[PDB]
C-alpha cells in the first residue's frame, strides 16, 4: 500500500463529460458476459 | 510548498528549452531530456514526500503503540489490584480497601486521558494524510501534466513545421 | 477514495493499466 495512495492521487477523473442506474450497469455487465 | 517552487524552477528551465528549440530549431530529444528531467525530479521529490510522511507516521504510530501498550499495562494493574481487593475482602482489612479503591480511581482517571491522547493522535495522522496528499503530490501531478501537454503541443507544432 | 464500483469501462481500463504499469516499472529494473 506504499504507492496505492499515489495511484489514488494520480488518476485523472476531474472532467466527467459523460452526461442512469446501477441495475442498468448489471444488465450491461450480463450482456457483455 | 518549496517542492512546487523547485519544480517550477525546473519547468522554467523546460520553458527555456522550449524557447531554444523553437528559435534555432533545437533537437526534439533535448525537449525529451527536459521532460524526463522534470519527470525524475518530480519522482524523487515525491519519494522525499513519502519518506517524510512515512517517517512521521512511523513516529506517531510508534507513540500510539507505546501509549496503548501503557494502557494495557494500566488495565493489567487495575486487574491485579481488583484481584487483591477480592482476596482482601475475604480477610477483613477495611483500612487498605480505601487505598486500593483510590488506586483504582486514579488509574481510571489516567486511562481516560490515555484515550484522549489516542483520539488526538488519530485525528492528527488523518490530517497529515489529507493535507499533504491534497496539496503537494496533486500540484506536482498537475504541473507534470501541464509540462507534458506543452511538450506535446510543441512537438506537434514541429511536426507541422517539418511536414510543410 | 471514491470506491471502485462507480467508474466506467475506460476508467476501469485506466485503473488496471495503472496497476500493470506499476508492476512493469517495478519489473524493468531487473
Amino acid at each position: 500500500l506504499i504507492s496505492e495512495i499515489s495511484s489514488k492521487s494520480l488518476h485523472n477523473l476531474l472532467l466527467s463529460e459523460e452526461m442512469r442506474s446501477p441495475n442498468v450497469r448489471e444488465v450491461l455487465y450480463s450482456i457483455l458476459f | 510548498s518549496d517542492y512546487t517552487r523547485r519544480l517550477l524552477e525546473t519547468v522554467s528551465v523546460l520553458l527555456k528549452t522550449i524557447e531554444i528549440v523553437r528559435k534555432e530549431n533545437g533537437e526534439v530529444a533535448e525537449v525529451g531530456a527536459a521532460l524526463d528531467a522534470v519527470k525524475v525530479e518530480k519522482e524523487k521529490l515525491q519519494k522525499e514526500i513519502m519518506s517524510g510522511l512515512y517517517r512521521d507516521m512511523r513516529r506517531l504510530r510508534k507513540e500510539r503503540d507505546l501509549l496503548m501498550k501503557r494502557a494495557d499495562k494500566i488495565v493489567d494493574e487495575a486487574l491485579s489490584l481488583k484481584k487483591q481487593s477480592e482476596k482482601l475482602l475475604r480477610k477483613g482489612a477495611r483500612e487498605k480497601m480505601e487505598k486500593l479503591e483510590e488506586s483504582v480511581d486514579i488509574m481510571e482517571s489516567e486511562y481516560n486521558k490515555i484515550w484522549e491522547r489516542i483520539d488526538e493522535i488519530d485525528d492528527i495522522i488523518l490530517k497529515k494524510e489529507t493535507t499533504t496528499l491534497s496539496f503537494g503530490v496533486r500540484e506536482l501531478i498537475f504541473i507534470e501534466r501541464e509540462c507534458v501537454e506543452l511538450v506535446k503541443s510543441f512537438n506537434r507544432e514541429l511536426n507541422q513545421k517539418s511536414f510543410e | 477514495w471514491i470506491p471502485m464500483s462507480e467508474l466506467s469501462l475506460q476508467q476501469q481500463f485506466l485503473l488496471v493499466t495503472r496497476v500493470v504499469s506499476r508492476v512493469f516499472n517495478a519489473l524493468r529494473k531487473t
